[PDB]
């Protein structure tokens, strides 16, 4: 994840395409986010 | 022929198709026209 | 880490006045996947002083 | 593309199984080739009305050139364009500041680069035409063109 | 499901109309809801071949091909859509409706016959005789024979295996309007006889402190229905072109004719008393519980603006209300919707010149009540 | 080797095994007070007949996805993959939709399906992809 946001943001800007493939490939995986944000898993970012 | 399309979609909209798209038009429309030519030469000696 | 990393993906702020399609769906995407609530609660435990 | 079409229609025996083909794709994409052949004839009716002496009567610039209201009345005058075209050929007049058009370069500008593929577009017509006669479809092909 | 796209042809999955031999019969369904259970099939000709009551959907059982033409002699289910019903062979009697639960391939299993004697379709010239497939009986009219009988032929359809003289058919399909209006006539129908029953699930019984004295009831669906069919039956706008109201109005007066002949308006109007019979929102929440009472007021003023537009416009719907004229006048004074009762009798009385003709001195005491 | 095309009446079916039995269902939605979506089954015909007068569906337009964007900014088609499409219901005459209700308790992510009267906004789309890599 760090090296996904030095990827996606510069400069105080979020760069539009980076930030689109990045969060398209993220969603596409849901597994990716953990036990939280995930209907299987059942729990939010408060439970985590 | 899908990607042509799609390029002249993205200046639909757009009045003036500006220097660079021209440049790109002008890059796949060559490799169109060499294509079409090796395609014609497979067939113009009539080869059934 | 992955709030931070889609803080840091949000589309900008003239973009989403402008209304690009593409950023007012990605900034969609982000709202139905982070629940305000959960920000809140994070933001309401304390630390350890 | 033309000529890669001609090839294809090369050695054609008469209701040849490709002629047919390419009389399908032609009516699959009816209003595509609709659009090519009115943007040829549209402008080989332009010379001619450019030639035409009525024309000649609307335009009263004496440096040439012509204004775009005069434009408009002449050719709706000659009754052989609607108005969409109309509006059509306007916007691609040159449009020089003040509304003045130059009918002559107007009327040449797409004269010599459109000739070849014109050209081929009727070789077209006229082959499949003769090689797949008796056909429902293609008869309104040749009227448009 | 198209297969084949013939233009003239019977196909699968195609509502229409079963006119027996001549136009002037088809093939019918009990009168009203009650008359004989919403069972019993019939053979009547007259102005029923207009009503939603004659129309029937061939589906084809056959899940290959499905809604694909038609062949000859194939399985296949007749389904009422007015009442969702599949017509199909029974025990007690020759054929009637079953319902979904009560349908099967043993007794829907109908097929289209070229000739009665034992050894494609198209929409004109259809003169098949249809018969069972699990059986060999046939489908023939009785035949009853005024006072013996009603002048309408009422011919009860029988499945059994004799040879009447006419057992041919003519296929023709209805409009899309037609088809659209029944089948919202149908979903429409179920759900407020749902809530009906929900309604006398809790008649009368308090709830006390737990929950209500039956199981959940659809409001937010009654909400949403009652919301699009009053936008369905909204008047054309004024603005329009003379041309384009005149059709519209017709289409609508034709519309309103349609659910008006099945029941719906008499529906509707059991509905509005036995919301009435709980005077209040603290009534509604004392029997049917509090979340229900929640959207009490809602429903009883969406379903008086229902009523108006049903009967707007109409001189034949609203002089059916020469029976009820006491009805309306009595909730007059009621504290909710009290402009909804009040145009639904400002309809009543500018498109009836009979209610008027029976108004008393008691209904003019009425609507000066109204008024102080 | 037909295929499908444009402005034809189409169902859409899914197959799922649930306590070792392989039931197929397909969507349906009676529209006019329920928006959302159902599926009901077709297996078990014999038994319990389907409905098939809620469940077809009629393709409107098989655009692709720049097109989209152009026609959102502002036949009898064959489909292709990474095509978008519009489906409008028989019945209904409505255009099948994501809704942003979210009823569905499961899944927080998970939206819910239901029909639009209307097709203007870009909620009525659904960019078809292939299934295999074949």
């Amino acid at each position: 994840l760090d090296f996904l946001r030095f990827a996606v943001f510069v400069n105080g800007e979020s760069v539009e395409e980076n930030a689109n493939v990045v969060v398209r490939l993220l969603i596409r995986k849901p597994e990716c986010f953990g036990p939280a944000l995930r209907g299987e898993g059942g729990s939010g970012l408060l439970a985590a | 022929q899908e990607s042509i399309s799609d390029f002249y979609w993205y200046y639909s909209g757009k009045d003036v198709i500006e220097e660079q798209g021209k440049r790109n038009f002008s890059k796949a429309m060559s490799v169109a026209k060499q294509v079409f030519n090796s395609l014609t030469e497979y067939i113009q000696g009539p080869c059934t | 880490a992955l709030i931070d990393l889609l803080g840091r993906c949000a589309p900008e702020m003239h973009l989403i006045q402008a209304g690009k399609g593409e950023a007012l769906r990605i900034r969609a995407i982000l709202r139905s996947l982070v629940p305000l609530d959960d920000l809140v609660g994070i933001i309401s435990l304390p630390l350890q002083i | 593309m033309v000529v890669m079409l001609l090839s294809l229609l090369e050695g054609n025996v008469v209701n040849g199984m490709i002629a047919r083909q390419m009389v399908d794709m032609l009516v699959e994409s009816s209003s595509n080739v609709e659009m090519i052949l009115k943007f040829f004839d549209m402008f080989l009716k332009l010379k001619d009305i450019v030639g035409s002496e009525a024309f000649q009567d609307y335009v009263t610039d004496p440096r040439g050139l012509i204004s775009k209201k005069d434009f408009q009345k002449a050719m709706d005058s000659q009754k052989q364009f609607t108005g969409p075209e109309i509006q059509f050929l306007l916007s691609c007049s040159e449009a020089d500041e003040n509304e003045m058009i130059n009918f002559e370069e107007f009327a040449n500008r797409f004269q010599e680069p459109a000739r070849d593929i014109g050209f081929n577009v009727a070789v077209l017509l006229t082959n499949l035409s003769e090689h797949v006669p008796h056909d429902p479809r293609l008869r309104n092909f040749l009227e448009l063109a | 499901i198209c297969s084949c796209c013939e233009e003239g042809y019977v196909t699968g999955g195609h509502v229409l109309r079963l006119f027996h031999g001549h136009m002037d019969e088809c093939l019918t369904i009990s009168a009203a809801d009650s008359d004989d259970q919403r069972r019993l099939v019939y053979y009547e000709g007259g102005a029923v071949c207009t009503h939603a009551r004659s129309l029937w959907r061939l589906e084809p059982l056959r899940i290959s091909w499905s809604g694909s033409h038609l062949r000859w002699g194939q399985p296949l289910r007749i389904r009422h859509v007015t009442t969702g019903r599949y017509l199909a062979l029974t025990e007690d009697q020759g054929l009637v409706v079953v319902d979904a639960c009560k349908a099967h391939t043993k007794a829907t299993s109908f097929c289209f016959r070229v000739s009665k004697e034992k050894l494609e379709i198209k929409y004109g010239e259809s003169l098949c005789f249809v018969q069972h497939v699990a059986s060999g009986l046939w489908l023939t009219y009785a035949a009853p024979d005024k006072a013996l009988r009603l002048g309408v032929l009422k011919k009860k359809a029988i499945l059994h295996q004799e040879g009447h003289m006419d057992d041919a058919l003519f296929l023709t399909r209805c409009q899309q309007e037609e088809s659209q209006a029944a089948r919202m006539i149908h979903s429409t129908a179920g759900l407020y006889n749902q809530f009906i029953k929900g309604l006398d699930s809790f008649s009368g019984k308090p709830r006390g402190s737990g929950p209500p004295a039956g199981p959940a009831l659809p409001i937010e669906a009654v909400i949403l229905s009652l919301q699009d069919l009053i936008g369905y039956f909204e008047p054309p706008s004024e603005e329009l072109q003379h041309e384009e109201k005149q059709s519209k109005l017709r289409s609508l007066r034709n519309r309103q004719s349609l659910f008006q002949e099945e029941g719906m308006l008499s529906l509707v109007l059991n509905c509005i008393d036995r919301l009435n019979v709980y005077t209040t929102a603290a009534h509604f929440a004392e029997y049917a519980g509090e979340e229900a009472a929640e959207s009490w007021k809602e429903i009883v003023n969406l379903l008086y603006e229902l009523l108006a537009s049903l009967i707007r416009g109409n001189r034949a719907n609203c002089a059916l209300f020469s029976t009820n004229l006491d009805w309306v006048v009595s909730k007059l004074d009621r504290l909710e919707a009290s402009s909804g009762i009040l145009e639904v009798l400002y309809c009543v009385l500018i498109e009836s010149p009979e209610v008027l003709n029976i108004i008393q001195e008691n209904h003019i005491k009425s609507i000066i009540s109204l008024l102080d | 080797v037909q295929f499908l095309r444009t402005d034809d009446e189409v169902v859409l079916q899914c197959s799922a095994t649930v306590l070792k039995e392989q039931l197929k269902l397909c969507l349906a939605a009676e529209g006019f007070g329920n928006r959302l979506c159902f599926l009901e089954p077709t297996s078990n015909a014999q038994n319990v007949p389907p409905d098939l007068a809620i469940c077809c569906f009629t393709l409107e337009q098989s655009l692709s996805v720049r097109a989209l964007q152009e026609m959102l900014a502002n036949g009898h088609r064959t489909l292709l993959y990474g095509h978008a499409i519009l489906l409008r219901h028989a019945h209904s005459r409505m255009y099948l939709s994501c809704l942003t209700t979210s009823r569905s308790m499961t899944d927080k992510l998970a939206f819910d399906v239901g029909l639009q009267e209307d097709a203007t906004g870009e909620a009525c789309w659904w960019t078809m992809h292939p299934a295999s890599k074949q």
